[PDB]
RNA sequence: UUAAUUGCGAUAACGAACGAGACCUUAACCUACUAAAUAGUGGUGCUAGCAUUUGCUGGUUAUCCACUUCUUAGAGGGACUAUCGGUUUCAAGCCGAUGGAAGUUUGAGGCAAUAACAGGUCUGUGAUGCCCUUAGACGUUCUGGGCCGCACGCGCGCUACACUGACGGAGCCAGCGAGUCUAACCUUGGCCGAGAGGUCUUGGUAAUCUUGUGAAACUCCGUCGUGCUGGGGAUAGAGCAUUGUAAUUAUUGCUCUUCAACGAGGAAUUCCUAGUAAGCGCAAGUCAUCAGCUUGCGUUGAUUACGUCCCUGCCCUUUGUACACAC
RNA sequence: AAAAAUGAUUAA
């Protein structure tokens, strides 16, 4: 399965809180921005965080999201 | 690819060295029925007997069968290197022999009797019927040994 | 210099490096002609890139293939993959690429492994069994 | 001796990747700093030393095996330099756990 | 028109060269032929009692021609094979060293191979010549 | 032998103790309104044709 | 002689050395101080030294023939 | 069962008589229809192809496939 | 037509294969047209293969093996009973020989003979074990097309293997005669009679 | 809903921790970087060997230039279920297709919580309490023997019952390793010998040499011909060698001879879902000698199913209990 | 709605 754990979920939510204007709908630049708007010890976790951040962004675009 | 046509001159079951050597089988694998001669010994005897290797043991003629028997009796006098033989450097006289059909069992009896009469371990193991080459007897060779 | 490209094809552990330059239609494997590739039951596996695209455009080109590693079948598959990748590589470098696109479509419509190495890899053995999955016979009582 | 080249060769072996790479980088840096033309650090395939043992000290339980590994990383650099500088480089650029060998190549 | 022994099939080329060597009389059989079984792994002597040595000589000459130099030990490993060991599993056993040595010496006396200052036996001048001739006639048979 | 052919339009579920049987909802090709539920042995996708010796039973082991 | 040379230098932040803590507790046990006291004193010293977590396990026979294992912990402790 | 490994005159005229009209000619069919051993079948098959009254389709060891000529 | 000169001499008999894909360069997949409906999209004779040996991944999905060519599926089914595990080269050579023999005995496309045998040997009704009591019973169920082709291939290869065991006749020849008999339906072929027994038992447990 | 106490969420709980995940190793992708007689390719530039209006090869960085596609290893990039189409308390997610080297957590492992078991080890330990013993010793050495002993029962296995084969010739391909100067380790090559092996030398403290470990299955061409047969090679006899002070109770290897059961195995029962099962060999461990064992490695490579709780069990919830040594 | 009996003493 591909359920994303609380670390990815919370890190993505914090990124949405802090840098919503800077962030963009696509994974490539979201991943690049994560390199400096956050410090992640592993490229795998950074990619997961950016993927969930862009998923949340694509959901926020078509209506708001709770929490 | 020679399709040779033969008359009623095929030799069926025949006698070499007091044994029944049947036709319809190549001479090399037909001589193997004689005790003391196997596939290697028969093939060497045949090629030294200068006989073709596709003769089915039946279109062998009398003089070449006799030559095969003589070579079997006397391997050394037809350039057989004496490491190819059944009995090299025997206890009795130290000359390289080769035991044939009726004499393999006789000589086996004689050497087992020699071991028994000298009361050696392998001989008494043969007398008891156990294994003589150091095999474990705990689990194998149960039903008949 | 002579216009040339060098490519490779990879099966499980066999690798075949192919030199593809301008020539007269010379296809060799290990210095021997492609017609003598063994086993001959699978010799057509090597023939396939020839017989699909067509020998017409192999006239100007020649390919020299050196293959090591693996087994006989794996080497055969390495050779065919290396030949196809060399052909697409030379057409990319020194020829217009619409022809490269017909080559790509012809190879991929037949078999995916003409251009792409099979991604299957050996699974290491684990203790308590003769193989990666199989275990030793268990006994009770 | 009279300011002539010796055809020297240096070999680096260690179990520590970072320390060994630091040593190699330092030697390279002193190389082109003193303007040396050279064959760069050639990296030999990593040697993995394996011992497989039964985990249990006795012979009871599920037969579980366990493999320990050492990793041996080796590099060599072929240099050509006078005595006054081969000694200068050799007496510096050394770290613990990194064994250095210096040989005079005559081939 | 130009060709070496790489553009002909191995098996029929070896048959052609063995038949050639047989017809000609320069190559010498050792004499312990008709007795030996050419490998400890084997259990029966060669079924071609009159031509097996010539076949081995042709095979050795072709193998030497393919390579830089090859020695008796490598020939033994090449021609050796799995040995049935009764109720025990098979294992690789080397071929007859004396046979490989005698066939190499016979090829030397006929002149096909020579000293090879790397340490083995390599292909010689007239050996390369007539081996290429045999390849040529095998193609234009 | 009046063997009939049916086309599966809906897969219902998996039945049998070991789960080795599948329940399918199949219409007929001649009449596309003669739907019956059948029990099938092997793997089944959608839009597959079955050949039935008998063409009147209703498969059991529902729900 | 002279190719072996042997220096001794002081351990900084000695409360973060598990070997030193285990030795000190061992000698406290040999001197006879209470096992719970010695374990908790070791844990407090380690935590005061700035460790993220400490863990002391004392296994064996304690006051009874039957052996048991006492466990003392403070802070956080990862395992995998 | 037994098969004759020697070819006598009668078995040769019979094989030359009825091998033609065989849809499939091979070692197995020769042994099954005529009481000839496998080796005798192989050499007889080679003689028949040599004289050209049966034509081969595939020449492979352990599997010889032949049919009627012309 | 119109052979092209090449630096490497490539024979004419394989020049002719450049026209269209031919299995073993002798038989074509054109004009096959599996006739028994309910088996199309499952007996793959659409994409033509030059030889029955490819290293294709047909086991990582559920129904993916339906796209594997049916000749290769039969060839894979030849490698069985331990001593023949692997040895796909031997299996392919056996298939080539048995197709040669099939075309010898019938002036007819061997691929058509194979697909006809598979269609005639696919079991349409089987039974499944049910009932928890001491005497378990059999409940009649229908068979999917994929299982039909799988069981047909298995029955054909098993019958060929058993008829080949301990007799002079070659595995290629007995596979040929088994496929010939199953392509028509004669109740003398192993797969046909086994399917008949399965269907009769399904009738009994109807 | 997830493989997951993984999350969506609900909510007398709030906010945390361990475990899971994350992490680390390894396996795949990189014509991107950095370069390499301890890896290779080309130019054959250099002579060149063999056939010929150009091919295959030899010696190729102290004969020489280049250049890293393949090989190696550092720094890195790459996948995050991306996009699309469906479905969902439309949330967590899930299912298809398209791209991609890679879409079951991409594969496989390493690590791995709390509590416990009178689970195993006092025969690994100069870890150890207590008890016993300590000079005719239960201490320690030396000789010899046993541990292997066979009416029998059982568990891991090996080799087979053959023609999808045995035998013979020829073809001819891996990957993981290991290796001596504090002493004889891996051994090339030449010579001798049927063989096993012997001898004279060489190289290698090793990407350099053994070694391209030219492994085996396999492939092609022939002998066999459904006969316990040329399948099988147990048992046994004779001789020749190697390791070792020492080979008898046969260390092992080799040659000839003997040529038994076994024709597919009752009840019953094991393992396994893709480079996997199975076949096949190889290296390492133990080792003076001894693999039918193990740990890994590669070669060839299926069938079947993507499910269920019927059997055997595991997890959570509810419920009953006269159980707590816990059915 | 097939059949399914038993498990010595002490030992927290
Ligand atoms: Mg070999
Ligand atoms: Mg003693
Ligand atoms: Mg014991
Ligand atoms: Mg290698
Ligand atoms: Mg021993
Ligand atoms: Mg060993
Ligand atoms: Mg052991």
């Amino acid at each position: 399965g591909r359920v994303r754990t609380k670390t990815v979920k919370r890190a993505s939510k914090a990124l949405i809180e802090r840098y919503y204007p800077k962030l963009t709908l696509d994974f490539q630049t979201n991943k690049r921005l994560c390199d400096e708007i956050a410090t992640i010890q592993s490229k795998r976790l950074r990619n997961k965080i950016a993927g969930y951040t862009t998923h949340l962004m694509k959901r926020i675009q078509k209506g708001p999201v709770r929490g | 690819s020679l399709v040779v046509q033969e008359q009623g001159s095929f030799q069926h079951i025949l006698r070499l060295l007091n044994t029944n050597v049947d036709g319809n089988i190549k001479i090399v694998y037909a001589l193997t029925t004689i005790k003391g001669v196997g596939r290697r010994y028969s093939n060497l005897v045949c090629k030294k007997a200068d006989v073709d290797l596709h003769k089915r043991a039946g279109e062998l003629t009398q003089e070449e069968l006799e030559r095969i028997v003589q070579i079997m009796q006397n391997p050394t006098h037809y350039k057989i290197p004496a490491w190819f033989l059944n009995r090299q450097n025997d206890i009795t006289d130290g000359k390289d022999y080769h035991t044939l059909a009726n004499n393999v069992e006789s000589k086996l009896r004689d050497d087992l009797e020699r071991l028994k009469k000298i009361r050696a371990h392998r001989g008494i193991r043969h007398f008891w019927g156990l294994r003589v080459r150091g095999q474990h007897t705990k689990t194998t060779g149960r039903r008949r040994a | 210099a002579v216009p040339s490209v060098q490519t490779f094809g990879k099966k499980k552990s066999a690798t075949a490096v192919a030199h593809v330059k301008a020539g007269k239609g010379l296809i060799k494997v290990n210095g021997s002609p492609i017609t003598l590739v063994e086993p001959e039951i699978l010799r057509f596996k090597v023939y396939e890139p020839l017989l699909l695209v067509g020998l017409d455009k192999f006239s100007n080109i020649d390919i020299r293939v050196r293959v090591t590693g693996g087994g006989h079948v794996s080497q055969v598959y390495a050779i065919r993959q290396a030949i196809a990748k060399g052909l697409v590589a030379y057409h990319q470098k020194y020829v217009d690429e619409q022809s490269k696109n017909e080559l790509k479509k012809a190879f991929t419509s037949y078999d995916r492994t003409l251009l792409i190495a099979d991604s299957r890899r050996p699974e290491p053995k684990k203790f308590g069994g003769k193989g990666a999955r199989s275990r030793f016979q268990k006994s009770y009582r | 001796q009279q300011q002539q080249i010796i055809k020297i060769r240096i070999t680096l072996t260690s179990t520590k990747v970072k320390q060994l790479e630091n040593v190699s980088s330092n030697i390279v840096k002193n190389a082109e700093q003193h303007n040396l033309v050279k064959k760069g650090p050639v990296r030999l395939p990593t040697k993995v030393l394996k011992i497989s043992t039964r985990k249990t000290p006795n012979g009871e339980g599920s037969k579980t095996w366990e493999t320990y590994e050492m990793r041996i990383h080796k590099r060599y650099i072929d240099l050509e330099a006078p005595v006054q500088i081969v000694k200068r480089i050799t007496q510096i650029t050394i770290e613990p756990g990194v064994d250095v060998e210096v040989v005079v190549a005559s081939n | 028109p130009g060709v070496s022994v790489r553009d002909v099939a191995a098996q029929d080329f070896i048959n052609a060269y063995a038949s050639f060597l047989q017809r000609q009389g320069k190559l010498e059989v050792p004499g312990y032929v008709d007795i030996v079984k050419t490998s400890s792994g084997n259990e029966m002597p060669p079924q071609d009692a009159e031509g097996w040595f010539y076949k081995r000589a042709a095979s050795v000459a072709r193998h030497i021609y393919m390579r830089k130099q090859v020695g008796v030990g490598k020939l033994n490993k090449l021609y050796g094979g799995a040995k049935s060991r009764g109720v025990r599993p098979y294992k690789h056993i080397d071929a007859s060293g004396s046979i490989n040595r005698k066939v190499l010496q016979a090829l030397e006396k006929i002149g096909i191979v020579e000293i090879s200052p790397k340490g083995g036996r390599r292909i010689s001048e007239n050996g390369q010549r007539d081996l290429d001739r045999i390849a040529a006639q095998t193609l234009e048979e | 032998t009046p063997v009939t052919l049916a086309k599966v339009i809906k897969v219902l579920g998996r039945t049998g103790s070991r789960g080795g049987v599948t329940q399918v909802r199949v219409e007929f090709l001649e009449d596309t309104s003669r739907t019956i539920v059948r029990n099938v042995k092997g793997p089944v996708r959608e839009n597959d044709i079955l050949v039935l010796m008998e063409s009147e039973r209703e498969a059991r082991r529902l729900r | 002689p002279g190719t072996i040379v042997l220096y001794a230098e002081r351990v900084q932040d000695r409360g973060l050395s598990a070997v030193a803590q285990a030795e000190s507790m061992k000698f406290k046990l040999l001197n006879g101080l209470a096992i719970r006291r010695a374990a908790y004193g070791v844990v407090r010293y380690v935590m005061e030294s700035g460790a993220k977590g400490c863990e002391v396990v004392v296994s064996g026979k304690l006051r009874a023939a039957r052996a048991k294992a006492m466990k003392f912990a403070d802070g956080f402790l990862i395992h995998s | 069962a037994q098969h004759a490994v020697i070819l006598d005159q009668e078995k040769y005229d019979r094989i030359l008589k009825e091998v033609p009209t065989y849809r499939y000619v091979s070692v197995s069919v020769l042994v099954d229809r005529l009481k000839i051993g496998g080796s005798l079948a192989r050499i007889a098959l080679r003689h028949l192809e040599k004289e050209g009254i049966i034509k081969p389709i595939s020449k492979h060891s352990k599997q010889a496939i032949y049919t009627r000529a012309t | 037509f119109t052979p092209v000169v090449l630096a490497t001499p490539i024979p004419e008999e394989v020049q002719q294969a450049q026209t269209e894909i031919k299995l073993f360069n002798k038989w074509s997949f054109e004009e096959v047209e599996v006739k028994d409906a309910s088996l199309v999209d499952y007996v793959q004779v659409r994409q033509p293969i030059f030889v029955a040996h490819t290293a294709g991944r047909y086991a990582n999905k559920r129904f993916r093996k339906a796209q594997c060519p049916i000749i290769e599926r039969l060839t894979n089914s030849l490698m069985m009973n331990g001593r023949n595990n692997g040895k796909k080269l031997k299996a392919v050579r056996i298939i080539k020989h048995t197709l040669d023999i099939i075309n010898v005995l019938t002036d007819q496309n061997p691929i058509q003979v194979v697909v006809d045998a598979i269609t005639n040997t696919g079991p349409r009704e089987d039974t499944t074990r049910v009932g928890g009591g001491g005497a378990a019973r059999r409940q009649a169920v229908d068979v999917s097309p994929l299982r039909r082709v799988n069981q047909a291939i298995a029955l054909l290869t098993i019958g060929a293997r058993e008829a080949a065991f301990r007799n002079i006749k070659t595995i290629a020849e007995t596979l040929a005669e088994e496929l010939i008999n199953a392509a028509k339906g004669s109740s003398t072929s192993y797969a046909i009679k086994k399917k008949d027994e399965l269907e009769r038992v399904a009738k009994s447990n109807r």
